[PDB]
């Protein structure tokens, strides 16, 4: 079924599971052609592939060259998707690969159930969570390494650092669901609260500066405040 | 023309012949069918007064035997039965006929309903479909359910249709999902008119069988088999173009047919605004569009 705030304990749980978000893979901006009409030139994009419990985050590079020669991209970009996910998870050895895959836009459930009939056993969900993970090109390092990629790329990275040494999943995961929502409502306000101090810096080997646990509450409290204000600032409240 | 006696009517029913239906009195003097025109399948079904739960009937075709109705009162239904001597039963046709206590196959010259219903229906193909090797005649009631239904309780029991899937490995070639997904010419083509059906004939006989139990017995799992036929096809680029317009004209007297009242149930809006609308043969089927249109402007 579908998951929503009544189940949400078990995104923590023992069994494997994925997220898949597709915001990011097909990426364009749109200009003016001489002729004065409209065009898109494609930009690198990227799958965002994300173990929940773990942090183990599967970055799928999607190299604009895929798109080349190609119609109707929007459309493609969700097959490209489910076929680059089922290629990841016949990747994995088998105690690996996981028992559900948990897609962010209900669009994606056909593609990945008909590239996933090889596995009956993994279930395909949607989610009724409006999950901010759109805002994953906004963590600087991810952002450059899909700018940068030449070719198909695989990247990975664990997108809580190390947080789980001293949190538990549940709450290293309301952590970057708290950062990457204020970095999507408002990027250069939550930018400028995660680097304002320069005595914190962030690991050679990380994606977020090396808070202690009482700068952490800190942290966390000023991205609240930027998501409501926003949502005054926006509904004037 | 061909019979079908009654030995009698103990208890009161509709019956119907094809297209047609009649009431019967409880011990009204009724004793069968004459008339019936050869060269076709034919289904004669039964709805009690007491119960109009259950609507059951038989498929037969009356060059493969001499075939009768009997009530059977500790069952509690009107049964099909074969006649193997063949003196005895002319001998209680005639005199059925001589005593008028039959009715006449009511069938108007100009109408061609039954055969376009039926073009393709075959009872050869009926009997593999309905599993009673057994009996020449077939049997179909509102509740029997499908295999693909079971899969998803009792075997000797199943309607017997082909499995459609369009999310199966059946139907989704490994390297072409996202072409196979979204134009089914392969499904249809190699998999289900090469590989399963053999030709269009047995493709359209199964759809047009599955639209009629659909409609006579309100066979849920006959109306989802019909849908599923024509949606194949609807969603196929590359479809013959002698199927296309038979098609056409398949679905045109079945809509044509539907009672009005039970469109509800019996059509699937989406199978039918995807079909006409949206389709690769959303400009294919002229006649079935403008009869839906006038008819059931409602559902789309
Ligand atoms: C635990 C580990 O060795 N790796 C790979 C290297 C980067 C850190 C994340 C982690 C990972 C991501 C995906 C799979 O595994």
């Amino acid at each position: 079924g579908a998951m929503n705030s009544s189940n949400y304990a078990e995104l923590f749980n023992n069994d494997i599971k994925l997220f898949v978000d597709d915001t990011n893979v097909y990426r364009v901006t749109v200009h003016k052609t001489f002729e004065g009409n409209v065009a898109t030139k494609a930009i690198n994009g990227c799958i965002f592939t994300l173990n929940p419990k773990t942090g183990h985050l599967f970055l799928k590079i999607i190299h604009t060259s895929v798109w080349a020669g190609q119609k109707r991209l929007s459309q493609l970009a969700k097959w490209k998707t489910a076929e680059e996910v089922s290629a990841l998870v016949r990747s994995l050895p088998k105690e690996e690969q996981p028992k559900q895959i948990i897609v962010t836009r209900k669009a994606m459930l056909d593609p990945l159930e008909v590239h996933m009939l090889d596995f009956p056993n993994i279930a395909i969900r949607p989610t009724e969570l409006r999950l901010p993970f759109s805002a994953a090109m906004s963590i600087d390092k991810l952002s450059d390494v899909v700018m940068k990629a030449t070719e198909p790329q695989m990247v990975l990275f664990n997108i809580y650092d190390d947080w789980l040494d001293r949190i538990s999943s549940y709450t290293a995961f309301s952590r970057l669901t708290l950062l990457l929502r204020a970095l999507k409502t408002n990027e250069e306000s939550a930018k400028m609260i995660l680097l304002s101090d320069p005595t914190i810096t962030i690991k050679s080997y990380h994606l977020w500066p090396s808070f202690t646990d009482e700068q952490w509450i800190t942290i966390e409290s000023q991205m609240r405040d930027l998501i409501l204000t926003e949502y005054g600032r926006k509904y004037n409240v | 023309m061909n019979t079908v006696p009654f030995t009698s009517a103990p208890i009161e029913v509709t019956i119907g012949i094809d297209q047609y239906s009649f009431n019967v009195k409880e011990n009204q003097p009724f004793h069968g069918i004459k008339d019936i025109p050869i060269g076709h399948v034919h289904v004669i079904h039964f709805q009690h007064a007491d119960n109009s739960s259950m609507r059951y009937g038989y498929w037969f075709d009356c060059r493969m035997g001499n075939f009768y109705i009997q009530y059977d009162p500790k069952d509690g239904l009107y049964k099909m039965m074969e006649e193997r001597d063949g003196a005895k039963f002319e001998n209680i046709v005639h005199n059925f006929k001589e005593r008028q206590m039959m009715v006449s196959y009511p069938k108007i010259d100009e109408d061609d309903t039954w055969y376009n219903l039926t073009e393709f229906v075959q009872m050869d193909k009926i009997r593999k479909i309905v599993r009673k090797d057994e009996n020449q005649f077939s049997y179909v009631d509102s509740s029997m359910t499908t295999v693909q239904e079971n899969e998803l309780s009792d075997p000797a029991h199943s309607l017997n249709y082909t499995v459609i899937n369009f999310k199966s490995r059946e139907a989704i070639r490994p390297g072409h999902e996202m072409e196979d997904f979204l134009d089914k010419s392969y499904y249809l083509n190699t998999v289900m008119l090469q590989g399963i059906f053999k030709n269009s004939s047995n493709y359209f006989g199964e759809l047009q069988f599955a639209f009629l139990n659909a409609m006579f017995f309100g066979n849920y799992g006959s109306s989802l088999q019909w849908h599923a036929m024509i949606e194949l096809i609807c969603s196929s680029a590359t479809v013959p173009k002698h199927m296309l317009d038979k098609l056409d004209e398949i679905l045109y007297y079945q809509i044509k047919t539907l009672p009005e009242q039970y469109s509800d149930i019996l059509l699937n809006e989406r199978v039918w605004n995807i079909c006409l609308y949206s389709s690769f043969q959303k400009n294919s089927l002229h006649n079935t569009e403008k009869i839906m249109e006038n008819k059931y402007p409602e559902l789309l």
